[PDB]
């Protein structure tokens, strides 16, 4: 029955995490009580994608994982807070004080195997598992250090099954700690080793955005998580409703993901939240790099694919024609020998508040700039060792984080040998 | 995490037996410190017998 199970890690992933399950929730009228009351079967023809049924209830599929719980406490009372399965609360007291090591080697390695229980109990209830997905940011220690342990868990237990991430990127620009390079080099190589697809999910822009252009004087890690939760909506939209396309995990990431280590894709949404946006303007902002959420120009690099996936009633002869209008205008970013590697899809469903929405999924060769950014932060500590003994003190060693630095390096050449071939 | 718990346990060896060393290297050198002290008044009591013994002499 095409089941996905889902997983939040970490203050950050819980925190998007619960807000995107009040988003769908919304969208397929589970109340917070879990309880049915919408206005149309569309809501409920694919429910069991990311819900199951119990009383005529339905709970969402997903497992809630932190290493301290301050974070799952405040979810446990927050609007949606009763609706998740209370055994599905897998935390630990320590923390991970924004340390890798903590997360992935530590701390993490006493919790894991206590979240791989839980995991398997919901994958044993599944018609057909499709996959998993992450939430989680990669600056951190819980997220980074154990979400990237559990995907390593994830694969040894179910090789065969999709694994996708969306996945806080760190910026100075919205940063809690600095050794938030050092975190996130260590978690991309693992997200290279062991993810389908993953949502580069970049605060810096999240930022930008609700600053330069929502005009929020002073974002809040609550305005930056609703640019997200939006995006996630959009992203599983197919998955959730009826529609153009059926199709599963494992072929979405088939036509979008032509080398195993760049599946790194770039996210977008349009229209950035009384004027009902017309066409043009929707297939125009979602191109545009100032609605793009990780803070890489598409114009500095080439798209190896495309998806693109319109909700709402509108006339999808003007979407096909503004998508060529789009294409023509930026002819030069799009790689010539994938023929055709620019793909559209409708949902008759809209979003809450608004008649029509558009979602960008991008495989551009730019995203090399956002772990160039990272790189460079990293080397810079990392010449001199500073903050190391955060590490040491875990257990680590110097030569994996030399390790991290040039799989980061190779990663980023990958991605150039791309953009010139 | 074998090679973080054996660095905490050396850590907290090495220490337990810089300590001990140094109590123990204090307490002997202390102790010879007052040993010394009483030593030198001990010579002086010794002293004091020669100074009574040579009056009786004398007499
Ligand atoms: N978008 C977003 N980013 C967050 C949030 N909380 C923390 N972060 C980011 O995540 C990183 C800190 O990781 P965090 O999730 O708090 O650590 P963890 O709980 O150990 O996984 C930093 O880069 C923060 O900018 C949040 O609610 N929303
Ligand atoms: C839980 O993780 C995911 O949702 N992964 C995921 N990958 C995707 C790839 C594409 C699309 C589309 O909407 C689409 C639009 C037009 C043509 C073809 C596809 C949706 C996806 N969702
Ligand atoms: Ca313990
Ligand atoms: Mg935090
Ligand atoms: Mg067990």
């Amino acid at each position: 029955m095409r089941e996905i199970v889902h997983i939040q890690a970490g203050q950050c992933g819980n925190q998007i995490g619960a807000k995107f399950w009040e988003v769908i929730s919304d969208e397929h009228g589970i109340d917070p009580t879990g309880s049915y009351h919408g206005d149309s079967d569309l809501q409920l023809e694919r429910i069991n994608v990311y819900y199951n049924e119990a009383g005529n209830k339905y709970v969402p599929r997903a497992i809630l994982v932190d290493l301290e719980p301050g974070t799952m406490d405040s979810v446990r009372s927050g609007p949606f807070g009763q609706i998740f399965r209370p055994d599905n609360f897998v935390f630990g007291q320590s923390g991970a004080g924004n340390n890798w090591a903590k997360g992935h080697y530590t701390e993490g390695a006493e919790l894991v195997d206590s979240v791989l229980d839980v995991v398997r109990k919901e994958s044993e209830s599944c018609d057909c598992l499709q996959g998993f997905q992450l939430t989680h940011s990669l600056g951190g220690g819980t997220g980074s250090g154990m979400g990237t342990l559990l995907i390593s868990k994830i694969r040894e237990e179910y090789p065969d099954r999709i694994m996708n991430t969306f996945s806080v990127m760190p910026s100075p620009k919205v940063s809690d700690t600095v050794v938030e390079p050092y975190n996130a080099t260590l978690s991309v190589h693992q997200l290279v080793e062991n993810t389908d697809e993953t949502y580069c999910i970049d605060n810096e822009a999240l930022y930008d955005i609700c600053f330069r252009t929502l005009k929020l004087t002073t974002p809040t890690y609550g305005d930056l998580n609703h640019l997200v939760s939006a995006t996630m909506s959009g992203v599983t939209t197919c998955l959730r409703f009826p529609g153009q396309l059926n199709a599963d995990l494992r072929k979405l990431a088939v036509n979008m993901v032509p080398f195993p280590r760049l599946h790194f894709f770039m996210p977008g949404f349009a229209p950035l939240t009384y004027r009902a946006l017309t066409v043009p303007e929707l297939t125009q902002q979602m191109f545009d790099s100032k609605n793009m959420m990780a803070a890489c120009d598409p114009r500095h690099g080439r798209y190896l694919t495309v998806a693109a996936i319109f909700r709402g009633r509108m006339s999808m002869k003007e979407v096909d024609e503004q998508m060529l209008n789009v294409q023509n205008k930026n002819s030069s970013y799009f790689v010539e020998w994938i023929p055709n590697n620019v793909k559209t899809a409708v949902c008759d469903i809209p979003p809450r508040g608004l008649k029509m929405s558009a979602t960008f999924i991008g495989n551009s060769t730019a995203i090399q700039e956002l772990f160039k950014r990272i790189s460079e932060q990293f080397t810079a500590m990392f010449r001199r060792k500073a903050f190391l003994h955060w590490y040491t003190g875990e257990g680590m060693d110097e030569m994996e984080f030399t390790e991290a630095e040039s799989n980061m390096n190779d990663l980023v050449s990958e991605y150039q040998q791309y953009q010139d071939a | 995490i074998q090679k973080a718990i054996e660095e905490n346990n050396n850590f907290i060896k090495m220490a337990k037996e810089k300590l001990a060393q140094k109590m123990e290297s204090n307490k002997e050198n202390r102790e010879a410190h007052l040993a010394a002290m009483l030593e030198r008044l001990q010579e002086k009591d010794k002293h004091a017998e020669e100074v009574r013994k040579n009056k009786e002499l004398k007499e």
